[PDB]
């Protein structure tokens, strides 16, 4: 039941503020030498109550997320652009964006307590 | 309600009490010649219809769809479209192809141009369902609109605008005040005599029946598998298959827009992904004392009407490798076409976003459910060279590319010109490397690609990289270390050169020069660097505590585990996160932290040397035994038998 | 459609274009004064309407249930009806709880004249469904007593007078139900839009499909494993499960007594414990309990077949159960029901039909509750003296029993209970036509056993007193007491053993469950052996299968080295579950079936572990099932002796 | 697709016709702490079966105002109880389906017989 805000990673403009829905951090294992741990982690992000930016909107006509509970911060989450249309007139929008990892930084989700 | 129709093709007695007519009918059908000329030709008519619909007989003794749009015949619909309409027929499955590729307000305007010339039909059926398709064309229409006010945004970056504002306006205008619930009932009574069984397509809800049937049957297989009993008579899977093959040949051969929307979508994956489940179940049934496989049909289903992430929760929770796949060279083709599509779409001044929002949902799940189907090496090198170049890069990132490109690999092993293509992407990746960066929701980089082709080769030496390797220079930095990633690929000269400027100067070079296999032992370089950076993560540590994914610190302990670090001051870092001290000092590591999920992530000789501690083992089993116990995910399982660590 | 009114309470804002009234109404309500005061005198009873039925406060800032019908007090409202209708509406509760304790005739009558007698409009269509729905249960209760009534009570009972169903049948014929709504005045159909739902056949549909999507949801998250972090799935079903009993209950609707709502219930309850089972079994990486109201849930919409699948996919007796004071009264209601039913002048059989499923579900599911020794014991008291025999045979009246027996351990009180029903079922062991059969298989010997096993130096007067009373005559009483010789008194005892002879198999079975035989003597010996003999030679082209399981037993037995007599390896090749512990060596394990394992014990286990020449295919099927299926129990005996 | 045949125990009567749609077979042990000496192989042993339409011999509705059950390999259930639970859907019903319980006498603790 905590709040969320999406905001451009390069100007830190705040694109928009939502309420958390749904998490999923699900890290798992063809693909002698030294051991290196590699791994294949995602993180998705189903967040609710989405109203855009106004100042953004008149503007738009990297992006990071700070969710804030104890305290965690997504640096670049690219947002899904998934679109599906209900027969049934339409309610909130629901968001959902993916956690992204720079290859020199290697680092996904950061947690401040 | 005189009688009642099963879908299997019976009918069956409960309601009509006056002298039966079926009965008689059906028997008929089995001295006809008696009959007048007239009843004969409405009898031939008849039987037409009723074997056309699958009515064969009463109760006491596969699917087609013939639609362009259900498989998917992105360019045959074009020329029917393109093509002049001799009737309103005609016209009406124009208007549903129209529909079918984006372009909804020429979908809009033909539907209206229909109702407008349904003045003289003889019975007005095309006319309802008309007027059903162009609201169902309208909301489809104020969604995509909101998206792109909304969702169109975020993504995309920009404003898209396919539907002009006048246009908006005018629709908005005359679909004001519209109400379906009363659109059958606003309608001359002939046709509600006649088209009845049309009601239910009226109302704002139309597969709530369809949805309560199926949560019904499902309820009862899930029963039956909880039971461990056996049906004998038609099972209620096999119901459950049949209405859902006769709702996919009714909504598709009668060119109706709502199956395009995600109530039907909905009703498509449960429906489907429990007649899998059910198979799964019969298969892993044991023998008391006292199969099913999926069509080119299915695979359409299960590529159109799925989510990425709901076919990902089914492969969770049944296996599928176990489930034979056939119709293959039906697949391929629909596979083919899928990736021709984005291919001459994108490749040639990008494609339109209406029909983009309609296509690339159910092609992530066609590409993502073709490491299932075993494909030719031609096919095999359109849908890679699709997914690679020609994908759009906003969904399918680097790193979940790759996926899609090993689970293609999975069942077919590469030949040499899908490694080819991926040479042909990595060169392109390199000349892109400006202050660019390889972002991945996946964390899977280009380099795994080189991974990949150096593990089906061996020998691989890509000429184009090599060259590119020779002509680098000290001023461009991100190029050079892009391609230390792809050092095995590079030829010896390739290697020599970059290795002059390459210095590991940070420890993630440390870990790129370890992947590349440049570093197969430590020097004390290595080790005092190892050393530094980890002197300095835990001076930054101490003070709230943070915690991240960077998890260099537990490729650390497991180096010192496995005993290729051999300093002894590593136990001067303990305490700063765990899955550290679990591997340094196992003995200390007050197991009331351990994790069970760091299992999955260890391999073969990591988890076989943590066997062999005996120090340790039964800390750990006794997380095993309790996971095995509670979850489901039978890889603990497999972990357990496979070493019972 | 101006607002969106949710399970939670919070109003949203959904397409109200103009002046916001429902936020303004909130600020008014959490300056009242300059309201005018006819307005203000409106708006407490707004108020008051608004705070009983939910809506507490805007979308940016526990159930009760209250009938007698829910609850199940079949006593008050007995006393109800014969209490004189005030008003309309009391009279039409009273036609509501009419219709509860069966007596469909009366209620179908009661709702008929609540229809004349109406001339707010909406009792009438509240009372037009609700006779609607009465015909209904009336019509498929006279076709079940007429199809299957025959076959399942053995007799016709006919509890409607002809003359009633064909006046029901004409007054109800050329009435159609979707029309009853569409039929009646505009300013009703205006008013009273909410109730337009009710008016179709099905009105489930958009509570049934929302279930559906929510549960795929929970069940999206469950495999997934993601976290949920606002108002979740499960909460969301939960509370529209509470409202659609708290407004179908109090609202006086019989359509909650169908199998729709029944089933409906089914899918959005049991949905609540497995996630609930499934959240205890949370992956940590880097609660939920059952209160009274559930109680009557699980006791009301389910059938024993469906508590126990809810059983077999999730441990239920892990979660907490609350509210346990109500639940025993509950059941206390239950048993002095049954017993003030059975005890005197049959039952009433439409009461009986509508009343025994939830009976049943009620007395199976109280394994997990802790009832103090009064009502533990009139709860056994009515299970077995006065429960009806056509459901509960004595093999499942017993697993009943013993089910109540794990939370709390066996009385005294309890224990004479079990003592007296003991007795009454040797006086009816008179008659040699009569013989208890059980679809459990197990029997009142299971009944001695669990007395036995509760206090090891039990001895039964009365059984005893029989005994010493028996002669050659009654054979029947002296093989049923011969599985009862534990209870027996010594003296009881030698005077059954005087008449008592191992004749047949099943005679040395019974001996050897009663233990009065330890150590095989060469009789037996010599029995076994030409038992298998006659088995050979009447094997001797088709082939039997029976479920007799002796020939495992003798298999078994020579495998445990209690039999020392080396003639088994002749009978080899008849039947399985024989060769495999006879010689497991050759026993060419494709015939293996891996539901024997289930069978064994803990020392038949060891044993086989142990044996090291059979270990490993054993092993290989062990870890073939607990990786194929999801039963937990073949890893539980995977992991105690790695067999 | 295969039919069931009710039989009254007594005699050769036929109680009714039906097809079986499911049966449930799930037998196992019983508590293993609450049942040194010598084995039993103590049992739980489970047989049910439901039928999808049964229509019931009309001399034996005439008549009427323990069974056996022959499943045809051929199985017989020489003892079978009917559980007549009777659920009623609001929708107007039909399919009669009846589900019956095998039974074992104490004498014979033989609950189904299967035969080619």
């Amino acid at each position: 039941t905590a709040d969320v805000y999406f905001k451009r990673k390069s100007d830190g403009k705040l694109v928009f503020t939502a309420e958390a829905q749904t998490a999923s951090f699900s890290q798992a294992i063809l693909r002698k030498p030294l051991y290196i741990l590699k791994s294949e982690k995602e993180i998705n992000l189903t967040v609710k109550n989405a109203f855009f930016d106004l100042e953004w909107l008149a503007m738009t006509q990297r992006y990071e997320v700070e969710y804030r509970t104890i305290y965690i911060q997504f640096p670049n989450v690219s947002p899904s652009g998934e679109f599906e249309m209900s027969l049934e007139n339409g309610l909130a929008p629901e968001i959902k964006f993916e956690a992204l990892a720079d290859t020199d930084t290697d680092e996904m989700a950061v947690v401040i307590e | 309600y005189d009688y009642h129709f099963e879908v299997n093709g019976t009918v069956v007695r409960h309601k009509n009490k006056g002298f039966g007519y079926m009965e008689r009918f059906f028997e008929l059908k089995e001295e006809r010649s008696k009959l007048s000329k007239k009843q004969y030709e409405r009898f031939n008519a008849l039987f037409n219809f009723f074997e056309k619909n699958g009515v064969i007989c009463m109760a006491k003794d596969s699917i087609e769809i013939n639609s362009l749009a259900y498989h998917g015949k992105y360019d045959v619909m074009k020329k029917f479209i393109e093509e002049q309409s001799v009737s309103i027929e005609d016209d009406y499955k124009k208007a549903f192809f129209l529909a079918c590729l984006g372009r909804w307000e020429e979908s809009y305007d033909l539907y209206s141009n229909i109702i407008l010339n349904s003045i003289d039909e003889s019975n007005g059926c095309v006319y309802y369902l008309s007027q059903i398709n162009r609201y169902r064309i309208y909301q489809s229409i104020t969604q995509a609109v909101t998206q792109f006010n909304g969702l169109g945004l975020l993504t995309f970056g920009r404003h898209y605008k396919p539907f002009t504002d006048e246009f908006l306006a005018r629709i908005e205008r005359e679909m004001t005040n519209f109400n379906i619930d009363d659109l059958f009932n606003g309608m001359p009574f002939e046709f509600q005599k006649k088209y009845k069984i049309l009601e239910f397509l009226s109302d704002n809800q139309f597969l709530y029946d369809d949805t309560v049937k199926l949560f019904e049957l499902t309820n009862k297989v899930r029963s039956e598998m909880s039971e461990g009993s056996y049906s004998f008579g038609m099972s209620s899977d096999i119901v459950v298959l049949l209405r859902l093959y006769d709702n996919l040949r009714f909504l598709y051969e009668n060119c109706l827009w709502s199956v395009s929307f995600h109530e039907f979508h909905q009703y498509i994956r449960n429906s489907m992904s429990l007649l899998i489940e059910k198979a799964e179940y019969e298969r892993t049934r044991d023998i008391d004392e006292l199969g099913f496989f999926m069509e080119y049909y299915d695979f359409v289903n299960i590529s159109r009407h799925f989510k990425i992430d709901d076919i990902k929760n089914l492969e969770r929770s049944c296996s599928i490798d176990k489930i034979r796949f056939g119709e293959q060279e039906k697949i391929e083709e629909y596979l083919v076409g899928i990736a021709e599509e984005i291919t001459k779409q994108f490749s040639a001044n990008g494609m339109n976003v209406v029909f983009y929002t309609q296509f690339i949902s159910e092609a992530k799940a066609a590409l993502y459910f073709a490491k299932y189907v075993k494909l030719s090496e031609e096919g095999l090198g359109k849908i890679v060279k699709a997914l690679l170049f020609y994908f759009p890069e906003r969904d399918l990132d680097i790193g979940k590319r790759y996926v899609w490109l090993e689970r293609l690999t999975k069942c077919n092993e590469l030949p040499k010109s899908i490694i080819s293509i991926i040479d042909d992407f990595l060169v392109l990746q390199a000349e892109k490397h400006q202050n660019y960066s390889e972002v991945s929701s996946n964390g899977l980089y280009s380099r795994d690609y080189g991974a990949l082709i150096k593990h089906f080769e061996k020998n691989f030496i890509s000429k184009r990289l090599s060259e590119i390797t020779l002509c680098l220079t000290q001023d461009k930095q991100k190029q050079i270390d892009f391609l230390f990633k792809l050092l095995p690929l590079l030829s010896t000269n390739a290697k020599s050169h970059l290795l002059s400027f390459k210095s590991v100067e940070n420890i993630n070079d440390l870990m790129n020069g370890i992947r590349i296999g440049l570093i197969d032992e430590f020097t004390p370089e290595h080790e005092e660097l190892i050393i530094e950076y980890l002197e300095t993560r835990k001076v930054n540590y101490i003070g709230i505590q943070t915690f991240s994914s960077n998890d260099y610190m537990s490729t650390f302990g497991i180096w010192y585990f496995l005993e290729e670090i051999n300093n002894s001051k590593m136990e001067e870092f303990i305490g700063m996160d765990d899955q550290y001290d679990f591997f340094v000092d196992p003995e200390n590591f007050d197991y009331k932290k351990f994790i069970p999920s760091w299992l999955k992530n260890y391999n073969d000789k990591l988890l076989g040397k943590i066997a062999g501690n005996k120090h340790m083992k039964h800390h750990v089993i006794e997380v095993l035994k309790e996971r095995v116990k509670n979850s489901n995910d039978k890889r603990y399982l497999e972990i357990l038998m496979n070493y019972f660590i | 459609y101006d607002y969106h009114f949710e399970v939670n309470g919070t109003v949203v804002r959904h397409k109200n274009k103009g002046f916001g009234y429902m936020e303004r109404f909130f600020e008014l309500k959490e300056e009242r004064s300059k309201l005018s005061k006819k307005q203000y005198e409106r708006f407490n009873a707004l108020f008051n309407f608004f705070e009983k039925n939910g809506v507490i406060c805007m979308a940016k800032d526990s159930i009760e249930i209250n009938s007698l019908a829910y609850h199940g007090k079949y006593d008050v409202m007995k006393k109800f009806i014969e209490e004189q209708s005030v008003s309309i509406e009391d009279d039409y509760k009273k036609a509501f709880f009419l219709a509860c304790l069966g007596r469909w005739e009366e209620s179908y009558d009661l709702y008929s004249n609540i229809i004349l007698n109406s001339i707010n409009g909406c009792v009438y269509y509240l009372s037009q469904i609700n006779r609607y729905r009465i015909y209904q249960s009336i019509t498929q209760a006279v076709t079940q007593f007429n199809g299957l009534g025959l076959l399942t009570f053995g007799r016709h009972y006919k509890p409607f007078t002809d003359e009633f169903l064909a006046r029901i049948e004409r007054e109800m014929t050329n009435f159609n139900i979707d029309d009853l709504f569409n039929g009646m005045p505009f300013e009703f159909q205006k008013k009273y839009k909410i109730l337009e739902f009710l008016s179709d056949n099905q009105f489930l549909y958009d509570d049934t499909v929302k279930l559906f999507e929510l549960t795929n949801k929970v069940r999206s998250e469950m495999s997934e494993g993601s976290y949920s972090f606002g108002m979740s799935s499960d909460i969301v079903v939960l509370l529209r499960l509470y409202d659609n009993l708290r407004f179908l209950y109090e609202n006086c609707l019989w359509s909650v007594s169908f199998h729709e709502f029944h089933q409906y219930i089914r899918n959005s309850m049991s949905l609540l414990i497995e996630k609930a089972e499934y959240e205890r079994t949370r992956d940590i990486d880097e609660g939920f309990f059952m209160e009274y109201y559930d109680f009557v849930n699980i006791s009301r919409h389910f059938k024993i077949d469906d508590i126990k699948n809810l059983e077999r996919s999730c441990s239920i007796d892990k979660i907490r159960f609350g509210e346990q004071e109500k639940i025993e009264e509950y059941l206390v209601g239950i048993a002095e029901e049954i017993t003030k039913q059975f005890s005197a002048n049959g039952m009433n059989v439409v009461f009986y039909t509508q009343f025994i499923s939830e009976a049943k579900a009620a007395l199976y599911f109280a394994k997990y509750v802790k009832l103090s020794e009064e009502g533990l014991g009139k709860i056994v008291k009515a299970l077995l003296f006065y429960f009806p025999e056509r459901d509960l045979d004595i093999g499942k009246r017993y697993v009943w029993l013993e089910r109540l027996t794990k939370c709390n351990e066996l009385p005294k009180s309890i224990i004479s209970i079990i003592d007296d029903f003991l007795v009454l079922q040797a006086e009816k062991h008179i008659d040699q036509n009569y013989s208890e059969v059980s679809s459990n298989g197990l029997y009142s010997r299971d009944y001695g056993a669990l007395i036995k096993h509760f206090e090891k130096n039990f001895i039964s007067k009365r059984l005893s007193e029989i005994t010493l009373c028996l002669t050659q005559d009654k054979q029947k009483q002296i093989d049923f007491l011969f599985k009862l010789l534990p209870l027996l008194s010594t003296n009881a005892k030698s005077h059954l053993l005087s008449f008592k002879s191992v004749e047949n198999i099943n005679d040395l079975m019974n001996g050897i469950r009663i233990g009065l035989i330890d150590e095989f003597t060469p009789e037996h010996e010599e029995l076994i052996i030409e038992y298998l003999e006659t088995r050979k030679v009447n094997y001797i082209g088709i082939q039997t299968f029976s479920s007799n399981d002796y020939m495992s037993t003798f298999g078994i037995w020579y495998f445990l080295e209690e039999i020392n007599n080396s003639k088994m390896e002749e009978f080899i090749g008849m039947d399985d579950q024989y060769d495999f512990f006879v010689d497991p060596e050759n026993f060419d394990y494709k015939k293996f079936i891996p539901s024997w394992l289930k069978n064994y014990n803990d020392k038949l286990l060891g044993k086989i572990a142990g044996n090291k020449h059979m270990k490993h295919h054993v092993i290989e099927v062990l870890k073939e099932r607990v990786k194929n299926s999801n039963d937990k129990r073949y890893l539980e005996i995977l992991m105690n002796y790695f067999i």
